[PDB]
């Protein structure tokens, strides 16, 4: 039987915050220095040389993967 | 000169390459930043050359 008519009280509280990070937040990239190249000299069969700067040049990177590379100043 | 007038440790003879770099990207230390301020002939003390070091030493 029902003897009474109530409103529904509820404690909706979130007085607690618990976050908790996903996994590929930590996951990682590849990252680069990154300088002005001021030139370029490549070589397979044929070399070919591409000048955008001409300056002393104070670093320089041979890369023998596919094609000889040479990044000058890079 | 080939390449900047700086005391010669902040230079690498390349590998692959016949040329020399500087150990730290372009940044160049003057001679100056070598010695005590104001060294006599960029020197560690003005007293002596190196030798001259060495023999007042023993």
């Amino acid at each position: 039987m029902f003897l009474i008519h109530f409103v529904h009280y509820k404690t909706i509280l979130q007085k607690y915050t618990f976050k908790f990070k996903h996994i590929f937040l930590s996951i990682d990239k590849y990252n680069s220095l990154f300088f002005n190249i001021s030139g370029i000299l490549i070589w397979l069969n044929i070399i070919h040389i591409n000048i955008i700067l001409i300056k002393y040049s104070f670093f320089i990177l041979i890369n023998n993967f596919e094609y000889l590379i040479i990044l000058i100043s890079t | 000169l080939v390449r900047p007038d700086v005391p010669e440790d902040q230079y690498v003879d390349s590998w692959y390459i016949c040329t020399s770099m500087t150990h730290h990207m372009g940044d160049y230390r003057p001679w100056s930043a070598s010695a005590p301020p104001n060294a006599f002939r960029f020197r560690p003390f003005n007293e002596f050359d190196a030798k001259g070091r060495e023999y007042v030493q023993y």
